[PDB]
């Protein structure tokens, strides 16, 4: 739950800036793929 | 009594700004940049958030009677685009606002207004025609333009930017149908959870249902078969009967003859030689059981909508009255087994008989995007079946809008007259539409549609607006193109409904029973 | 209650239609416009007709229900051009206004019309044309030409030509070679909201909201091995397994009395679908509904079947088809099977509903024009505009005479009227000339609605007509300059405005009659 109030803040920065909501949701869509990427990279082997 | 008439002075203010209060919400909804809306309900607390004013206005309640007829003709819309069809609404909306304005100017009355759109939508159509490209001669180019066709029309709901990775489902979907118009042949399946690019196209039928005991959950080689028969009730008659016994060692007699009932139904059954079972309603246990001790597969609860599709994916049919086992047809295929997509597992099938329908599996990440892809799947394949019939097209994108500009205008120099006025004002209005396309990206609709409009006079076609980087470039290189048949019916309906507005004169409200 | 005497109820109750009549005098034309109208249940109809509005409309005097029991009488007698005709039905009462200020006794208001108006007849006589001496190629180019000014009239008229064939080719089909019957009754326009206005083509036949059941085989068959019609059929008894309906009771004594009645149905499942497929209806229309297991053998034996199909249509079919509806089981035969030529399901839009439809396109009993529209609110309109179409032609069967339009007629018989109100003298010369001078009010109303000088016009007509004696010259509704209507071919039935002329002055003579008003509840 934590992680919708974490987006609350970040977009009324942005919308401030004079920013159109659809490139503030294509930022974030293309900065999902990058942040599962960093999550991948830091993935450690486990056993079954 | 009670009744609350106005005469033409208030009946023809009061008209022309009902359509302009509500219509400014579909007017943010246009193009693949446009915006969407929320509604709440008063009950059950609900809300639907789409950029199709069909279920939007639907639901609005409306004391101006202007837009009644514009929600009527959205099922016209509903029937033909699906995508993007609030600018019929937004078109008519600028018709009746340009005349508002040239009445108070021109001051001409206003069944000379509408003469002149009727000349207006002429030139429009002659545009349209001669504008119009049929690639349907070459086969290899021909299902290329259809992903071109799908980018333009699969461009509706806030996922639009899936759009490449559902590209690939409606260009082998619309292969697979073959000339199917009917959603009915096309099966529609909603999943709750995953990654939103885990949508794919998959050959076969995904049934949500499950076995019930020991039906094994894999089945290879069976033999699909659809019954309407009744077997949960059982007994359940409906004659004019009543039952009188003596003692009740004829009153278990009764139901030995249930058994006898079912075991001779069950015999006739296994005369079929299938290994699959499936009934409109619920199976009772003890048929139940006599599946599983045969080796044949149990599915119930198979609603109206649900017993038509699986003979309809499979190319099964539905059959009825046993009694004749080799006179029907049945289903075949190649593996029946259970798989697991989202929390629910569904049944899996594969290899069926008929290719004639397809299986389009969508998983999303909200509740909001099952209705939202709903709607945007709502009309897919039907306007990519649309371009099988009717194969000219012809370039869209807020450039064929610019292009009957250039009709209208050169018409209006061979009419002139007084008429001309409200002629010129069609094309005003017209090339407003993609002004307003502008304004739904944040970009400048001053500059670039003054360039796009010089850049049609300068005898350029294929000119037009970029969405994505907010520039002229060509339609051709980016793919957007619509077919002849759509784009017909959005501009003449709207100019038909404008007619009709403009000839309220009155405004008569009765009182509420 | 309230009490009303003297010039109160004999004025203001007058005065009371006066200013609800002068509202649909906007509409007057073709250069009319519309209105919008809320039912009180909620729902919206917009019409310009007079007829429809003054229908569904809530009133408040009792003078209403006059102006609607007209009407009634209107559409059963001429009912052509309404939009039209409702106008000039409230211009006689108008002009009694001002005979009352004058001195003039209410009674011999109302009796001088009457003498004026038998007069006014014999005078729209001599100018009138007949059609019926011509051939019957010259008598549909004169339909062509009356389809164009009578047919049109409400919206939809951007486009004339595409109805213009639907109302001509209608009346061919149901006609008699020597130009005299009419039936309007067999001919029934069902439309639906789809597609474009120009679409319409025409289908003879009617359409059906149900399609075939079972969507376990083919949408439509267009051809038949047996020809021959495709051998319609209709049971007009319900389709079930048969079971007394009256109250009985079943005794069941042993298991095989039990297991009998479970072959029961069984022996008739196959008993019914044989006697059809003997008979090789293709076509069978079930009344109430069918039986469930019966769905598929339908199928099975290549037996097309609907459900809950209303008894109205039913009677259009077989008179479509030269055949007779299935009374009962026992009584199927091949001799009651109807002819039907080709027989589909309309695709619609995506899914919907689809429409089945019956057509026949050889000679048939029932026709029909294939009407579909994007707007809605159009199809109510637009149906009701060429359902007038039927009494229009009716007008040319029966009344041979036709004069032309235009309103030319009233500016015709209003120099004669003048004449013949100078040879009663006495006080009949002001009241005969009022009768003509509310007949001018009627040119006079059609140049208000195109922007022309009602007089300006008014006076070239009398001034042109006293040349000439030729009835062409006319008001011009839609500004196509010159007045002549010859070559406008701009025509109007002689029985048209002959009755709703007369029955409008028949009526308006016990209208001034009425002195004090007694309102009861209901």
């Amino acid at each position: 739950v934590i992680l919708t109030g974490a987006l609350l803040g970040a977009a009324e920065r942005l919308l401030n800036k004079g920013i159109h909501p659809t490139i503030i949701a294509d930022s974030f869509q293309s900065a999902a793929k990058r942040s599962v990427d960093i999550l991948l990279e830091m993935c450690h082997k486990v056993s079954l | 009594d009670q009744v609350t008439e106005e005469r033409a002075e208030n009946a023809r203010l009061s008209a022309f700004v009902g359509a302009i209060a509500v219509g400014d919400l579909v007017k943010s909804t246009l193009g693949p940049k446009g915006m969407d809306k929320l509604l709440q309900s008063a009950s059950s607390n609900t809300c639907m958030v789409t950029n199709d004013g069909a279920t939007i206005l639907k639901s609005i309640p409306l004391d101006n009677p202007a837009a009644k007829v514009l929600v009527n003709i959205s099922k016209v819309q509903d029937d033909e685009v699906g995508d993007g069809t609030t600018s019929v609404t937004v078109l008519s909306a600028e018709l009746l606002r340009e005349a508002e304005k040239l009445i108070d100017q021109s001051k001409i009355h206003p069944q000379t207004i509408i003469e002149g759109y009727r000349l207006a939508s002429a030139a429009a159509l002659d545009a349209l025609t001669k504008a119009a490209v049929d690639n349907s001669h070459d086969k290899t180019m021909f299902r290329e333009d259809l992903i071109h066709i799908a980018k333009t029309t699969l461009s509706s709901k806030i996922l639009s930017q899936d759009k490449d990775h559902f590209a690939e489902l409606a260009t082998n979907a619309i292969l697979r149908l073959k000339g199917s118009t009917n959603l009915e042949h096309i099966q529609i399946i909603k999943i709750l959870g995953g990654k939103l690019s885990d949508s794919f196209l998959d050959e076969g039928f995904i049934l949500a249902k499950k076995f019930g005991n020991n039906q094994p959950k894999r089945i290879e080689n069976a033999k699909i078969l659809i019954a309407n028969t009744t077997l949960d009730t059982d007994k359940v008659k409906i004659f004019g009967t009543k039952f009188k016994v003596d003692s009740t060692a004829k009153l278990a007699q009764l139901e030995k003859a249930e058994r006898e009932k079912m075991k001779n139904k069950i015999a006739k059954i296994s005369k079929f030689g299938i290994n699959t079972f499936i009934n409109r309603q619920l199976i009772y246990d003890y048929p139940e059981q006599l599946f599983t001790d045969l080796g044949i597969n149990s599915i119930e609860h198979a609603d109206f909508e649900g017993v038509e599709r699986l003979a309809l994916v499979t190319g099964g049919e539905v059959v009825s009255t046993f009694d004749e086992p080799s006179k029907c047809k049945l289903g075949e295929c190649d593996v029946i087994e259970e798989i697991m997509l989202g929390e629910q597992p569904f049944l899996k099938f594969s290899g069926c008989k008929a290719g004639e329908a397809c299986t389009i599996v969508l998983r999303g990440a909200t509740d909001q995007t099952l209705d939202e892809a709903e709607r945007s799947l709502h009309d897919a394949l039907s306007v990519l079946s649309q371009t099988t019939k009717e194969t000219r097209t012809v370039l869209g994108g807020g450039c064929a809008e610019m292009v009957m500009s250039k009709a209208v205008d050169t018409e209006a120099q061979n009419i002139d007259g007084k008429k001309s006025l409200a002629v010129e004002a069609f094309a005003r209005a017209l090339r407003q539409l993609p002004t307003i396309l502008a304004d739904n990206a944040g970009f400048d609709s001053s500059e670039l549609v003054s360039k796009l409009r010089s850049s049609i006079y300068n005898g350029i076609s294929t000119s037009g607006l970029d969405l994505n980087n907010g520039t002229i470039a060509d339609m051709r290189q980016l793919g957007i193109v619509e077919s002849y048949k759509l784009k017909r019916a959005v501009v003449s309906s709207a100019s038909e409904a404008a007619e009709v507005l403009l000839r309220v004169d009155n405004i008569i409200r009765a009182r509420p029973r | 209650k309230k009490r009303q005497h003297g010039l109160e109820a004999k004025k203001s109750h007058i005065l009371a239609a006066r200013s609800v009549a002068s509202i649909i005098k906007t509409s007057l034309g073709p250069r009319g416009l519309d209105k919008i109208l809320i039912s009180p249940d909620g729902e919206i109809t917009i019409t310009n007709d007079g007829a429809t509005i003054l229908s569904q409309m809530e009133l408040d005097n009792e003078i209403a229900k006059l102006l609607v029991q007209l009407s009634k009488s209107q559409d059963d007698e001429i009912g052509d051009g309404t939009t039209g005709v409702v106008v000039l039905a409230s211009a006689l009462l108008d002009q009694a206004l001002e005979l009352i200020q004058k001195g003039i006794h209410p009674i011999k208001i109302a009796n001088g019309f009457d003498e004026a108006a038998k007069l006014a007849i014999s005078k729209l006589e001599e100018t009138c044309d007949d059609i019926s001496a011509s051939n019957d190629e010259l008598f549909r180019d004169f339909l062509l030409r009356a389809a164009k000014t009578s047919l049109g009239s409400k919206i939809v008229s951007k486009d004339h030509d595409r109805f213009a064939e639907m109302a001509v080719e209608a009346v061919i089909n149901v006609m008699d070679k020597d130009r005299k019957d009419v039936d309007f009754d067999l001919i029934k326009m069902q439309g639906r909201v789809g597609g474009s206005i120009s679409d319409s083509k025409l289908i003879n036949g009617v359409i059906l909201d149900k399609d075939f059941s079972h969507p376990q085989m083919p949408k439509c068959v267009l051809p038949k091995e047996g020809s021959d019609g495709v051998k319609l059929a209709i049971l007009t008894c319900p389709f079930e397994p048969p079971k007394p309906k009256t109250k009985h009771k079943l005794d069941i004594s042993s298991v095989e009395e039990y297991q009998k009645l479970q072959t029961y149905e069984q022996d008739k499942f196959k008993e019914m679908i044989d006697d059809v497929k003997k008979a090789g209806a293709d076509v069978v229309i079930c009344q109430w509904g069918f039986d469930d297991e019966a769905n598929h053998l339908l199928l099975q034996n290549d037996l097309p079947a609907v459900r809950w199909v209303g008894g109205q249509e039913l009677e259009h079919i077989a008179i479509s088809t030269n055949g007779r509806i299935v009374p009962r089981f026992q009584d199927l035969s091949k001799d009651k099977l109807g002819t039907c030529s080709r027989i589909y399901e309309q695709e619609f839009g995506t899914t919907k509903d689809r429409m089945l439809i019956i057509e026949q396109s050889k000679e048939t009993k029932t026709v029909t024009c294939f009407v579909r529209g994007s707007n809605k609110m159009i199809v109510d309109e637009a149906e009701r505009a060429l359902h007038d179409s039927l009494c229009v032609v009716r007008n040319l069967v029966k009344d041979s005479r036709v004069v032309y339009g235009g309103g030319a007629a009233e500016v015709t018989m209003s120099l004669a009227v003048s004449e013949e109100a100078d040879k009663q003298r006495g006080i009949d010369q002001y009241a005969f000339r009022g009768f003509a001078q509310a007949l001018d009010t009627i040119p006079m109303t059609l140049a208000e609605n195109s922007g022309l000088d009602p007089i300006g016009t008014l006076s070239t007509l009398k001034s042109k007509q006293l040349k000439e004696k030729i009835s062409n010259i006319g008001v011009d509704c839609l500004g196509y300059g010159s007045n002549d209507m010859k070559e406008l071919f701009v025509v109007d039935p002689f029985i048209g405005k002959k009755q709703q002329i007369l029955l409008a002055t028949q009526l308006c003579r016990m209208i001034l009659k009425i002195d004090n008003v007694i309102i009861s509840g209901k």
